[PDB]
């Protein structure tokens, strides 16, 4: 007998990224400037997901 | 066994052309520079911080 | 031994490099 079967497998997923200051600060001034002490965080997380 | 000259001149042009690619400035070893810019790159940001 | 049944026939004796000179048993 001739049989045909079917087989599904996944390739790629969503690409997803994340204004760091957008999440964390919003629109305020204040909160960069203190997010500024932490270093280079949000540019590092940008880089990942890039 | 009838073409055995044929094919190792094919062969001789084919190594010959390989080191020429290789020093006309390419940029097939690219996989193996990534590696090492990754690993300075992640260690100059411990420096950083 | 070599006969016809293990062995297959190509060309002249002329540009092979290294051919050798020997009989080729046949049943009839
Ligand atoms: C093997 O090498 C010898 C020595 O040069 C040469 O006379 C002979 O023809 C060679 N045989 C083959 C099959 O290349
Ligand atoms: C095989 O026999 C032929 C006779 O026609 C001769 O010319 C040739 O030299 C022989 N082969 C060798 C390797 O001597």
């Amino acid at each position: 007998s001739i049989s045909i079967t079917t087989e599904v497998m996944p390739v790629s997923m969503a690409k997803t990224s994340v204004d760091c200051n957008m999440y964390i600060c919003g629109d305020s001034t204040e909160c960069a400037n203190l997010l500024l002490q932490y270093g280079s965080f949000c540019t590092q997380l940008n880089r990942a997901l890039s | 066994y009838e073409n055995q000259k044929q094919i190792a001149n094919q062969f001789n042009k084919a190594i010959s052309q390989i080191q020429e690619s290789l020093t006309t400035t390419s940029t097939a070893l690219g996989k193996l520079q990534d590696v090492v810019n990754q690993n300075a790159q992640a260690l100059n940001t411990l420096v950083k911080q | 031994i070599i006969t016809t049944d293990n062995t297959f026939v190509s060309g002249n004796c002329d540009v092979v490099i290294g051919i050798i000179n020997n009989t080729v048993y046949d049943p009839l």
